[PDB]
């Protein structure tokens, strides 16, 4: 009934910090740790993301993870940085160098045991932990390597728990480092197995939404992280608040995963209103539907029109009409047929929660196991093939104790995954 | 702030029960 | 005396029970305090202080809805026990609601069942409310019904089940859950009552002329129809029929006991009371396909048996006139081997409307429960829903890893095949 | 390349959807046939 | 200092005061 | 219910000084000797540690004992020095010079007669003694030799009384002398036969506590001595105060000494949270349990994971539900049954007092007979034999009046003492 959060890398640290920002805003948690909300149901499920202390304060069930203590100082100095425990603020001395080898085998190995110890302590504090929630970036070394190493080492003894692993996959046009393909290739295959559920981030669609959907003049990493933290909260909104038709992480997993390897998802948030069109738009499920599946309003950098929707779900927040929601989803299913797989009719799931986000009458979080994700995976597999044909940058990885065979196995596993996506999207009845 | 449990509150659980 | 134990399984079951207990309390004049400022003994029991407590039991493996009921508007009305909540939900997983999660709460469920039944003296039966499409409402409901039938002989069970609607559905494994729970709904439920959602949706959209009802209003209507059917043993009337007396009428063959229900006049005040509300017209609305509580069209199938709950100031002459008109009408053609096909009960207690409801208070109400050949359409579409699911091993690992045998789903498919086969067999002309 | 890819798949989705309302009215006409046969 | 170099320590107490006192919410 | 204390050597004098000034603070005793407490449970059993005088002053029932007079001068110059009984300051003129025999055989033997005289004088004034407490260090010269001489001498006149020995034993990383091996190998067997059970303190575990557990940039010996005195005072909590489920030193001995020779223990205390982590930590026995069993929260430089616990006890202080504390001890038992020994059920022990230390709502003292003392004894014996093979530094003992045969016997004594622990830890039913 409670979720323990983990943050890996500096990108993961920032996104977890703003996720805690929005969670504290929703639950009325003072930066000082006290409760300042004006509702009774708000305290009903306060234990989901918070633990009570002796002084009547609430502390997040968050583990913070990195190899640079500088980003620890940054998140601590953040507006809500005085909320987390100091012992969870675990960090290394020297970084991974944005190298998966040091992040997963040498620099991360000496500290993964400590993070497992603190995670186990938080879990045993929890009366019944029903899942972990890690936020990280696959492009980096610290966020990707030891990030996914955490799931790999916890899953070996946490069989029935759930993984909300959210990973920022890099892009060619947001190519920040040359070893992004190696970092992503060495981690996607491991996220396939160790994590029951995995969820994707790419800066292309986030930038596109910030540019056209919100027309923000200068949307920085703050708005970037806030846009996806809005969904990081909406995934468990139904668990944290009462609703007409409830759902949780296990609900989404069981109703969105048709096959065990098909657990790479894509989110989407609504409503998104531009800086100067809040009043003119009339907030309703009618136009909520048309932006549910809108590519420009989609925050996953792969056009859903080029793929197939295996399964999809929408977690609505706010007082809504249950026939309107179901009838709009039926309109979606009876208006699109060749993007919803025929052999699984009525792919869309709808869940309803009573409490909307602050400042919104009604909202919704989209989740989908669309097959457009194989384009994301091939657009990085091509780069990996190109940089791996010449054995470029392999010396950095091999100096830390691995071999070329591991890279070949990772490449083969991702190629198998994209082949599975293709053969599950081109299938006929 | 720092809180110190005073010796005034010191009492046995048996005394608390017979209170 | 003449008491029945109410059971509310799952999220949908708990909300339906909330609505129906709200209606029962407002109808019997019991405030949420639990005391009135001996017709209630069927559903409420006194304590030493003169307080009434419902004879109901809430189950759900997740605690959100149960705790919502606990901290709702009936803290002092509902018992702190018989409000059982698990710690983690089944999450639309029949395997988990039946085998690995519900097994640690079923024992306490039967303990509470015993603590209610021993207090009861003339227990008529059990009134289960749930939705087979949900994980707990399928698995835990099935297991509870099996244990109840094992330890209580041939006691009557009335299970109101919200079936997966034809196309308006809120989950992807609802066909799996329904086809699996159809077993328990066959062997260990004496009567199973349809609760298709689109029927309520359409009738509230059209007859009520209201654009924004919701689960609250559908559950209110379900509670209204439940009260209408069960009020015969709650209040004195011209024709007193109890659970056994109408279940023996509605079950001609042991296997064909699934019933579809309708209620009329379900209507708002403005269009309700600018027209002369007779008995013939309300019966016509009852038998009209779009005024029915189940998403089926009887004009394809064939009515095998019908039971009518007239409740109000209806008079037997009007009852017989309506019966004669229905018999003379040609479109509602009954089965060849059941000539009468009509059972009727009459109550003198007019319906009571609850504050904030959408129904207008009506002088006379009519419930109809029928066992028909037309109820085979829901199964003949659910099997096509489910064989597409099962063709390419979709959502099968989530059950296999939690303790399902692969061939059990095929056995369930064969069972439902036998279901439509026996439906068409009994519906076939002699 | 997605000049053409994007425009063609938008066209495909539109043609798709309008075909699916054609399927809607196909079901409507089938229902009309079945209950007119019942009524006759 | 509150920085990570000092392991988030506002002040450095002797074990005498440290065990003679316990910290709670300052609000 | 009476215990009389003795401090031996410089280490013993400092640790006993800090223990006395913390126990007097607990009992509300003025440094000048008067009473400033506010509670009656203190005066009810104040006689266990403080001898009342005709003038109304409570003088500690302590024997300060050291060949060096500088330690006596320093302890008298301390804030609580005037509290101590003046004629109990038995001291020599020349220091022991870090030598076994210079404190145990020649110079200590002449001095020890007056110590026995004053000790039995204090003993006779008591109605009946629970026993004798000693605080010393096998690392030091006079702390080890002359303290062990007193250990041997008390047995022949007080055979059936508890002998609570708190030794401070070293490790090479913080080894301040080159004679640690000799001074501990010649001392271990005196504790073996002539003490009912000895509870040991390591120097390096204390520094590990201050650095990692409590995050102190400037802990000194004064900072360390209070942490040791926490256990020094919590061992006798049930003696000095009423208990919901009380105990005593004989209770601990009979419950933690299954076989006569297995009576060397490792120490643990709780709570130990840094002031920064004190805010965000809720002070509850639930978390105090993992503080009990945590590796870095231990008072011995032997990692519990390597060894296996034979019998352990817990002295809880404060107002806690015995219900929940007992189920927690059961929970840790069956969570790690492998760490504990199988053929003794309920290896952990519960004891519940009422009075906690000053300012602490809840406190815990942990006692453990873990087999991991094998590592420490084996390694210090290796250090001994490294120089014992070369006949080096041995001229001091030979000239001072010591033979080779007792050296060989003491080495054999550690050999067959430490040989027991692995063969009890690897045993199978
Ligand atoms: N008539 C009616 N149906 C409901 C109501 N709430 C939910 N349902 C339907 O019942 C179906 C099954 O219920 P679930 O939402 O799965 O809840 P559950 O029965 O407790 O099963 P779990 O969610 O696994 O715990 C859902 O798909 C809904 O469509 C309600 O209040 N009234
Ligand atoms: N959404 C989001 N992405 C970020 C943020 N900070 C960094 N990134 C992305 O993370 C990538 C670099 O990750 P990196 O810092 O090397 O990860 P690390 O090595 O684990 O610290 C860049 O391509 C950025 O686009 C942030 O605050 N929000
Ligand atoms: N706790 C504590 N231990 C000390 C102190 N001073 C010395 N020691 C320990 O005593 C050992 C050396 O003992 P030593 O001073 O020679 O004792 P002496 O020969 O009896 O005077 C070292 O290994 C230290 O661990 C102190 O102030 N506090
Ligand atoms: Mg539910
Ligand atoms: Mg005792």
């Amino acid at each position: 009934r409670e979720i323990v959060s983990c943050q890996a890398g500096q990108c993961g640290n920032q996104i977890g910090s703003k996720f805690w920002e929005v969670i504290s805003d929703e639950h009325g948690v003072d930066p000082t740790g006290t409760y300042q909300g004006d509702s009774d149901l708000q305290l009903e499920r306060i234990n989901v993301y918070f633990d009570e202390s002796s002084g009547g304060r609430y502390v997040p069930r968050a583990v913070l993870m990195d190899l640079e203590p500088g980003t620890m100082d940054s998140v601590r100095a953040g507006p809500y940085g005085q909320l987390f425990r100091p012992d969870n603020f675990i960090f290394g001395q020297s970084g991974a160098g944005n190298n998966w080898a040091k992040g997963h085998y040498t620099e991360g190995a000496e500290l993964i045991d400590s993070v497992l110890d603190v995670c186990r302590k938080e879990a045993e504090s929890c009366d019944c932990l029903q899942g972990f929630q890690l936020s990280h970036s696959l492009g980096g070394g610290t966020g990707s390597g030891m990030g996914t190493l955490l799931i790999s080492k916890l899953r070996e003894e946490y069989p029935d728990r759930i993984m909300m692993t959210f990973s920022v996959i890099p892009s060619p046009r947001v190519s920040d480092t040359v070893v992004e393909p190696y970092n992503t290739t060495l981690s996607v295959h491991q996220l396939v197995e160790n994590s029951d559920e995995s969820m994707c981030i790419d800066n292309e669609a986030l930038y596109d939404i910030c540019f056209r959907t919100l027309k923000l003049t200068t949307p920085t990493f703050g708005d970037l992280n806030h846009l996806v933290a809005a969904v990081m909260s909406g995934v468990t909104c139904c668990l944290r608040f009462p609703g007409q038709l409830n759902s949780d992480l296990r609900k989404l997993a069981v109703n969105l995963v048709p096959f065990p390897r098909l657990h790479f998802f894509m989110m989407g948030f609504a409503p998104l209103t531009s800086r100067g069109s809040q009043q003119y738009r009339g907030l309703s499920v009618a136009e909520l539907t048309q932006q549910m599946f809108d590519a420009k309003n989609m925050m996953q950098a792969a056009d859903p029109r080029h793929g197939r929707y295996l399964t999809a779900s929408a977690l609505f927040r706010g007082r809504m009409s249950t026939k309107e929601v179901d009838e709009q989803m039926l309109n979606v299913q009876n208006k699109n047929s060749s993007y919803f797989i025929e052999w699984i009719p009525n792919n869309i799931k709808s869940s309803i929660c009573d409490i909307p986000p602050k400042g919104l009458k009604m909202s919704v979080t989209f989740i989908g196991n669309n097959t457009c994700i194989q384009e994301m995976f091939r657009r990085v597999g091509e780069q990996f093939t190109g940089m791996f044909r010449r054995k470029a940058f392999l010396h950095w990885y091999t100096g830390e104790g691995m071999d070329e065979m591991e890279f070949t196995e990772a490449e083969s596993n991702m190629n198998d995954l994209v082949s599975e996506y293709q053969q599950y999207q081109d299938a006929t009845v | 702030t720092l809180h110190r449990h005073p010796t005034s509150a010191w009492e046995s659980t048996s005394h608390a029960a017979t209170r | 005396m003449r008491e029945a134990i109410c059971i509310h399984i799952g999220q949908a079951g708990c909300q339906v029970g909330n609505a129906c207990w709200e209606l029962f309390c407002l109808e019997h004049g019991i405030q949420p305090d639990g005391s009135m400022p001996d017709a209630f003994n069927t559903f409420f029991s006194e304590t030493g202080a003169g307080k009434h407590v419902p004879r109901c039991l809430f189950l759900d493996l997740e605690p959100t809805v149960v705790d919502e009921v606990r901290t709702g508007t009936y803290r002092q009305l509902f018992n702190p026990e018989q409000l059982v909540s698990g710690k983690e939900d089944a999450a639309n997983n029949y395997a988990r609601g039946h085998y690995t999660i519900g097994k640690e709460i079923v024992d306490l469920a039967l303990d509470r069942i015993r603590k209610l039944a021993d207090n009861c003296t003339g227990l008529q039966g059990f009134m289960v409310f749930h939705a087979v499409g949900g994980g707990t409402g399928s698995g835990l409901g099935a297991l509870l019904l099996e244990r109840l039938s094992v330890d209580y002989g041939k006691k009557s069970k009335l299970g109101y089940t919200v079936y997966p609607s034809p196309q308006v559905s809120t989950a992807v494994v609802e066909p799996y859950n329904c086809v699996l729970s159809t077993h328990s709904l066959l062997e260990h439920t004496d009567v199973a009552t349809m609760l298709d959602n689109e029927a309520i949706y359409d009738l509230t959209r059209r007859s009520l002329d209201i654009e924004r009802p919701s689960y609250t209003n559908v559950n209110r209507l379900i509670g209204q129809v439940v009260s209408s059917l069960t009020a015969s043993l709650r209040f004195d009337g011209a024709l007193n029929v109890d659970l056994t007396e109408f279940q023996t009428n509605l079950v001609p063959y042991p296997r064909i006991h699934f019933v579809l229900t309708s209620y009329a006049p379900v209507v708002s005040a403005e269009k309700a009371y600018h027209e002369q509300l007779s008995v013939a017209d309300i019966t016509n609305s009852v038998f009209e396909p779009a005024g029915m509580l189940t998403k089926c069209d009887p004009r394809h199938g064939k009515y095998m048996s019908c039971c009518l709950m007239y409740r109000g100031d209806v008079v037997p002459k009007d009852v017989n006139a309506a019966i004669a008109t229905i018999k003379t009408k040609r479109t509602i053609q009954f089965v060849d081997w059941c000539p009468t096909g009509f059972k009727c009960g009459i109550n003198y207690q007019p319906p009571t409307v609850v504050p904030g409801g959408d129904l207008a208070k009506v002088q006379r109400a009519v419930c109809m429960i029928a066992n028909s050949t037309a109820i085979a359409e829901v199964f003949a579409r659910i099997d096509h829903k489910f064989d597409l699911m099962y063709s390419k091993r979709a959502f099968v690992h989530w059950y296999v890893g939690e303790g399902m045998e692969e061939g059990e789903f095929s056995e369930a498919r064969e069972d439902l095949a036998a279901l439509e086969k026996d439906y068409e067999e009994v519906g076939a002309e002699s | 390349l997605c000049n053409k890819m994007c425009v063609l798949k938008r066209s495909l989705n539109a043609v798709k959807g309008k075909n699916t309302e054609l399927l809607k009215e196909i079901d409507r006409a089938n229902e009309e046939n079945r209950f007119i046969q019942q009524e006759g | 200092t509150g920085t990570t170099a000092s392991y988030f320590q506002t002040e450095q107490p002797t074990v005498r005061e440290l065990l003679s006192s316990w910290a709670q919410t300052a609000s």
